């Protein structure tokens, strides 16, 4: 695996929350 | 007698600190979530925004040029329609706005559209009867102070003001507007007399019963458009059918005042409805009963939904609760865990929080995927994007 798809569901997350 | 009128404040102060409060977080949450954002605070604040369609990437500058038609929003002062010049970076302090030009306006601007067949000819919204029409070709580069306001032509049709406005792709000159008159007027602003700047409306529809609040045309069929009002319903209208008080579908579609409607660019079929219950509504042409889906998530009223022009499935829509959400179609009914479920539901993209009063208008670029404009009550303009790795894998 890679790093961006560890802070990708992070971000995404963030994303959601604003 | 003795205490000022005060306009500011004029405030809540304990909503400010908490308002303040969630920008502060917001902002160092920025460099994660938007791969571009820029701010201004203009003089007056704009109640409508758009995107002109022409853009350029000058030779030897490593950014690209971009318009926008705002406008101003003061009872007190002079009031002008502007367009805008931006600078947005290259991909590969930040960025810079200045005006093209600034053209006097009576009273404030409602809501300002150009025509899609000549951009530079562009309608307004006046919080008096009339909707107005300005060749911004024919006004001076600066705009005098005297503050007489000289439109290119006046359209006659409503009672009271009003805030939707819509010119039609694939019949240039075709304009509709909505008031809080009740009524719906259509114009052709090439017809009319040989002089001079006064037409009459060439329709008024009396579908509803209250305050229409949002209309706009098809943008494939040149003879269908719907409208919106605070009686509940959506309505759609044909132009070639000889009845002016009832439309072709009427629908109950939501439980409060209907403030917006916007068709998809894409698919000739769908809809979307943005309400005073906090929710945006999809809705099929061939079906208008069965209310597609229902998007939740807003926290207060919704005043403007807006399709991506360049991805069909997505929807943005935007609020009295400061907030702009995007949502993607394509993510509908698919399953997700607890603890994001509580985020809120699987088509809920992204939730732009960057502005600290309600957005009274937003526009997505035209020619920059994913780059959106709003501007706020508090006098700010944003003009940002998401970050590539929320929307693209
Ligand atoms: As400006």
């Amino acid at each position: 695996d890679n790093i961006q798809g560890i802070t990708k569901p992070a971000i995404r997350r963030l994303a959601r929350r604003g | 007698h003795m205490a000022m009128a005060s306009k500011e404040m004029f405030e809540d102060t304990v909503e400010e600190r908490v308002i303040n409060e969630e920008y502060k977080i917001w902002k160092k949450n920025t460099p994660f979530l938007y791969d571009l954002v820029m701010t201004h605070a203009l003089q007056w604040p704009s109640l409508t925004v758009q995107w002109l369609p022409e853009v350029t990437k000058p030779e030897g500058k490593d950014y690209a040029l971009h318009w926008l038609v705002l406008g101003t929003h003061t009872s007190d002062e002079q009031n002008h329609l502007v367009v805008a010049r931006v600078h947005i970076p290259n991909d590969d302090v930040t960025g810079k706005i200045e005006c093209e030009i600034k053209i006097n306006h009576e009273g404030e601007v409602n809501r300002a559209r150009y025509m899609p067949q000549n951009p530079h000819i562009i309608a307004t919204k006046t919080p008096s009867s009339d909707v107005l029409v300005f060749d911004y070709t024919k006004h001076p580069a600066k705009p005098d102070p005297s503050g007489e306001c000289n439109p290119d032509l006046r359209l006659r049709g409503h009672q009271k003001e009003g805030y939707g406005l819509s010119w039609n792709s694939n019949l240039s000159g075709h304009l509709l507007s909505a008031s809080d008159d009740h009524t719906v007027c259509l114009w052709d602003i090439n017809a009319g007399p040989k002089e001079g700047k006064i037409v009459d409306a060439k329709a008024i529809f009396t579908g509803h019963s209250a305050v229409v609040e949002d209309v706009a045309w098809h943008l494939l069929h040149e003879s269908l458009f719907g409208s919106v009002a605070d009686d509940q319903k959506l309505m759609i209208w044909d132009t070639r059918s000889n009845t002016t008080s009832k439309p072709s579908h009427l629908v109950d579609a939501h439980t409060a005042e209907v403030n917006c409607l916007s068709f998809n660019p894409y698919s000739e079929f769908i809809l979307a409805t943005g309400s005073a219950d906090k929710t945006v509504a999809l809705w099929d042409l061939r079906n208008l009963k069965l209310k597609l889906h229902t998007f939740e998530s807003h926290k207060d009223e919704i005043f403007q939904v807006h399709w991506s022009p360049h991805n069909e499935t997505i929807l943005a829509s935007s609020g009295t609760d400061r907030r702009l959400n995007v949502w993607d179609l394509s993510k509908i009914g698919e399953e997700q865990s607890a603890e994001d479920a509580e985020d809120g539901p699987p088509e809920l993209l992204f939730i732009h929080g960057g502005h600290t009063a309600k957005i009274s208008d937003f526009s997505w670029n035209p020619n920059e995927p994913w780059v959106i404009c709003s501007v706020s009550e508090d006098n700010i303009m944003q003009i940002w994007q998401m970050a590539e790795n929320i929307y693209n894998d």
